[PDB]
């Protein structure tokens, strides 16, 4: 779930 | 009164964090399928605020205790605000003269008309502009219009938020400085932050009105189709 | 020999839905993110494929018996020949001259540079072009390449087909016409049957390829966020 | 499931 908004909010 | 270093630290953070995400040449514009004036201006303004989602994402990493919270409660601040934070972040290109949101050239000018254009109606657009004319005529510092884009993603009352004593926490600090710097560095300013507490709640109902436009069009596939895979995500009724 | 009412009739039919479908003009072109020239070409290449997989569905719709199928036979026959039929339709903008797909003017002119652009290798790339090139040597007659695609979309050995004795009935009578018509209209194409058979299993090794490379740039989200719904949904690995 | 591709399909 959230694919992107978790890479994005990555480091 | 004096406001402290403490104070005058998260300032310097979120005025650097908004320099650093705010493009005021919007040079990137040329990038998104370009604006045509059934739905010409979708494309157009789905990339619009595809890459806008990407800039809050950003702001959002550099404000002083977010990336200290649970993966879950940042992508639960960030669906609930993520439309508000644009609503307030748009005002910085919105013209009085115009009735409009001027992005450099006539080609990346938006009107009424042109949002219509994009499948919304006045339920939304009459508020909207009305908020941004009004927001406008505030004339708030740029300290002030960071702050509360800050105030605005740091609610705690937002569906799915679990932390919701931190973030508070983390609110309470960003208003007690925005209060201090009104009166103390805004001259004329006993009845701004009020005034812009206010704007928060008129942000509420602007969401609530968006996400009945948003349902609308996301409901049609053939209108789906043209938004972004990030705008589906953060727009999505997906819960962590 | 020669051919039947039916199988004019056959003809006819897909001619008229590639005519429909394939715009000579490239026109809309104008309306994907521009090309530029990290992954700075998959913008513009991932709204080129989205729109040539819309024109795929259309020109399929219009295949006789294609409709009558289930809506569960038509999705798994356009979700594994999608990346196939975009391939061979391809083919009509290929330039044996500049070894480039060449629509219209030299922004939209791809050559392997401008793909590679787009995070596909030359293990890909190598064998797509030289696929173009020797589809291109066929000099194959309008007729010839719209019995080819459809032939294509229509083939039974497919994951999730479920009326594979409906479908391979509609290939067998679609690869009669075939034969029936380079036999008695193409002169000289003793040997163009069996040359077009083994470019659809050319096709079924360019797709394998293909989707090693999707499965690398999808997994990547900063690289698939930049895809559209459409190619999500088709390139996708959901089952229905 | 595959919502894109059923409303492309209809009709
Ligand atoms: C996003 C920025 C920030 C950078 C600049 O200042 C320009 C700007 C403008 C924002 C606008 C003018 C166009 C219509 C929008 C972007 C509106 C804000 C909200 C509205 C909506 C309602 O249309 C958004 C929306 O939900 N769009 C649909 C089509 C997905
Ligand atoms: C799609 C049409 C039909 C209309 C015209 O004739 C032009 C055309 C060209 C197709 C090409 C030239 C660019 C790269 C593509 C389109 C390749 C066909 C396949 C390849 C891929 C491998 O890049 C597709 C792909 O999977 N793209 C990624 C970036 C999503």
């Amino acid at each position: 779930r959230h694919k992107i908004l978790h890479r994005l909010l990555q480091e | 009164h004096m406001l402290s270093d403490e104070q005058m630290q998260i300032i310097n953070s979120l005025v650097e964090a908004h320099h650093k995400t705010y493009d005021d040449s919007y040079s990137d514009f040329v990038r998104f399928r370009p604006p045509v004036r059934r739905l010409s201006m979708l494309p157009h303004l789905a990339d619009l605020v595809s890459y806008s989602i990407q800039k809050v994402i950003g702001f959002a990493k550099m404000i002083p205790g977010f990336r200290d919270l649970t993966a879950e409660d940042q992508i639960a601040l960030l669906k609930s605000s993520a439309i508000e934070i644009i609503m307030l972040r748009s005002n910085q290109s919105f013209s009085l003269e115009d009735m409009s949101w001027s992005c450099g050239g006539p080609d990346f000018k938006y009107c009424i008309n042109d949002v219509t254009k994009a499948g919304h109606t006045l339920e939304l657009l009459e508020p909207l502009v009305k908020f941004q004319v009004g927001l406008k005529k505030l004339k708030l510092h740029e300290e002030e219009h960071v702050l509360l884009m800050a105030i605005c993603l740091l609610s705690p009352d937002r569906p799915g938020v679990q932390d919701h004593v931190r973030i508070e926490a983390l609110q309470d600090r960003l208003c007690d400085v925005l209060q201090a710097y009104i009166r103390i560095q805004h001259p004329g300013g006993r009845l701004l932050y009020a005034k812009m507490i206010q704007k928060l709640a008129d942000l509420r109902s602007l969401n609530e009105e968006h996400s009945k436009q948003y349902r609308s069009l996301s409901f049609q596939p053939e209108h789906s189709m043209q938004l972004t895979p990030l705008v589906l995500e953060v727009f999505g009724s997906e819960v962590s």
